[PDB]
């Protein structure tokens, strides 16, 4: 189901999105159906070709290169969606990546508790730059970081994967 | 005369209200993470509430507090407000005529509606998360800031407290009670003020702190230089030397101090 | 078999022989797509595009079988 980004912290973000195979899957499939678009639309222009192929009494029993052609707009519609499936495919792949590098990583959210607990040891003479407060600022702000990125990755990746 | 309650029970409430977003300072996040899991929440937070009377039959909620949630989500001039004793508690300090403070102990919200008085009506506020120590009195002195910092990095890192202190502008008399802050039972809290008056919103480059050491309540207020550079002054906690340094502070917003 | 189509019929089934050999070529990796992370965005994605691969991958299989049963008379 649909979850909510805002009740989960960035370290869970992070944490499932840095860990995994990575998109090399998403792209290994682009190149396929690419290929695959390329040899339904080399495949037509054969087809479409047939003629020719019957050597000089073209003629009595036309009907069978008759009935083939017709199926060279369904190579044109088939090569159409194949590579449309080809850009669906590497805008997702381009999505992950980018809010991979968008998304705060687990070292940064790391170091950033370590520096809350020892202002909390030792804090009175450089107090007023109130380092309390901006490194709260700061986890809250990779909690807002971690939270859009994935609910735009979401609308990215949910476009991406829309087939009229 | 006020009310607490939790923080799941606090963010319920600016779903029927529509205040919309706590200041995080707070740290209220939503309870539940799916939609899926909204309905069971929705009706077991609308159940506990009525319990407590502030929810009313079946979806009104208490005017008394409808208000205080209203001016805390969305405020016009606020001050944020960080204790920190040996266990943290965090709270706010809105207004938007009437003021309205709350304070999350790390499970418990609790709103209170507050007046503007007088400057001196809000030091029990800020001092009341203290430990509620009498003024101390020491010889005033005024050290630079960004270098001041750079000393509270050393210590932190390995290095000893008598040895530093004295490489300062340091008097005789206020190195007693600069040497107990640094020890267990101390507490301190740290004053950002905030003004909404635009498309967006701003906080101060500083801010205030008070301290509640073995020696006494410390006041250390900050003050702008030529240069841009910041200095603090340090000097006694007193109840009233504070209402006139935090006046200070929110005199750094476009919206100047709130009163003369 | 006929006379002169013979040249054509040898056509048609060389058409369908380039087709199912990239057609099972690039078959086994669209409808095998595995989602970059764990979280539940590249979850799902991962699961409709191995979806709509192995429905464009058996649609197309009965289109090659449909044009090599064309020259039936």
């Amino acid at each position: 189901a649909a979850p909510i980004w805002m009740a989960s912290p960035p370290e869970v973000h992070s944490a499932l999105l840095s860990n995994g195979p990575g998109p090399g899957s998403l792209v290994a499939a682009a190149t396929a159906w690419s290929q695959l678009s390329a040899e339904y639309a080399s495949t037509a222009a054969e087809l479409s070709g047939l003629l020719g192929a019957v050597p000089g009494w073209a003629w009595s029993a036309e009907w069978y290169v008759a009935a083939h052609l017709p199926y060279v707009a369904w190579l044109t519609q088939a090569s159409a969606d194949a590579a449309g499936a080809a850009a669906q495919h590497e805008a997702a792949a381009a999505a992950y990546t980018t809010a991979l590098a968008a998304m705060p990583t687990l070292a940064e959210l790391a170091a950033n508790h370590v520096i809350h607990t020892v202002l909390v040891a030792t804090n009175f003479f450089g107090i007023n730059t109130i380092p309390i407060t901006l490194n709260e600022a700061d986890y809250v702000r990779m909690w807002l970081q971690a939270a859009a990125v994935m609910g735009l990755y979401q609308a990215a990746s949910g476009a991406a994967l829309a087939s009229a | 005369n006020a009310v607490e309650l939790t923080v799941e029970n606090a963010w319920f409430i600016a779903e029927m209200v529509g205040a919309g977003t706590f200041p995080w300072v707070l740290a209220i996040t939503t309870p539940y993470s799916d939609e899926a899991q909204r309905s069971a929440f929705f009706a077991r937070q609308r159940d506990e509430l009525t319990q407590l009377g502030l929810l009313s039959s079946d979806g009104v909620v208490n005017p008394a507090v409808a208000e205080w949630i209203k001016v805390v989500c969305f405020p016009e001039r606020w001050l944020d407000l960080r204790y920190v004793g040996p266990d943290l508690l965090r709270g706010i300090v809105a207004q938007s005529f009437n003021t309205v403070v709350a304070l999350r102990n790390a499970q418990l919200v609790t709103f209170t509606a507050m007046d503007i008085d007088d400057p001196r009506a809000l030091v029990p506020v800020l001092g009341v998360g203290l430990s509620a120590r009498p003024p101390a009195r020491f010889e005033e002195f005024s050290m630079p800031m960004r270098v001041g910092a750079r000393a509270d990095e050393r210590l932190r890192s390995g290095e000893s407290l008598d040895e530093v202190l004295d490489y300062l502008g340091i008097p005789v008399s206020a190195r007693p009670v600069v040497q107990a802050v640094f020890s267990g039972p101390r507490s301190y809290v740290e004053i950002v003020a905030g003004c909404n008056r635009d498309g967006e919103h701003t906080t101060t480059d500083v801010g205030l702190s008070i301290v509640d050491t073995t020696a006494g309540r410390v006041l250390v207020s900050p003050s702008r230089a030529f240069d841009g550079e910041w200095v603090s002054t340090f000097s006694a906690g007193t109840p009233f030397a504070t209402a006139v340094a935090i006046d200070q502070l929110i005199a750094n917003l476009p919206d100047g101090q709130w009163f003369p | 078999v006929p006379e002169g189509l013979a040249a054509a019929s040898a056509a048609v089934e060389a058409l369908t022989a380039r087709l199912a050999a990239a057609h099972a070529s690039a078959a086994p990796v669209i409808t095998a797509v595995v989602p970059p992370a764990a979280d539940p965005v590249s979850l799902q994605t991962a699961a409709g595009f191995s979806a709509q691969g192995v429905e464009h991958a058996v649609v197309t299989a009965e289109g090659v079988e449909e044009l090599g049963r064309a020259g039936v008379g």
